């Protein structure tokens, strides 16, 4: 239920879609401010805002994988 | 794609507390594919000791000093936690 990390500089441009491999969403009020974590095909993650058009895009297209 | 743009974008392991508030930095400066990046000015921190530092753990210890960081310092505000390292 506590974030294992948070996320303090959020990713502004968008990651390409093909390399993306799976998201989450860190949503507890406990991380000072709230992201989508974006884990690509390198196995690195990405802190994006979840209120950008192309963060909520790359996570539909991420359900639908 | 801005790779240079995007090299802080990590996340990070924070610092939890027994206080009930927010989780906080260790000091102000994180690695990101091992290079040093720097929080942003008033995120919320903890500014250890050096004796403090080395017992460390993921269970509260002796008391934590709050601050905010500024410039990449974590300046205290008065405030003490009982804070300890996520799992």
């Amino acid at each position: 239920s506590v974030p294992t990390t948070c996320c303090f500089n959020l990713a502004n441009r968008k990651i390409p879609l093909q390399r993306l491999e799976s998201y989450r969403r860190i949503t507890s009020g406990k991380c000072p401010q709230k992201a989508v974590i974006f884990k690509t095909k390198l196995a690195k993650d990405i802190c994006a805002d979840p209120k950008k058009k192309w963060v909520q895009d790359s996570m539909k297209y991420l359900d639908q994988k | 794609y801005d790779y240079e743009e995007a090299r802080c974008a990590c996340p990070a392991r924070h610092l939890n507390n027994t206080n009930g508030t927010v989780l906080k930095l260790l000091g102000c400066h994180y690695f990101c594919n091992g290079t040093l990046c720097t929080a942003p000015d008033g995120y919320p921190c903890y500014n250890l000791t050096a004796q403090q530092v080395r017992t460390l753990t993921t269970y509260p210890n002796t008391s934590c000093a709050v601050g905010v960081c500024m410039k990449g310092t974590c300046v205290k505000n008065g405030t003490m936690e009982q804070c300890f390292k996520t799992p």
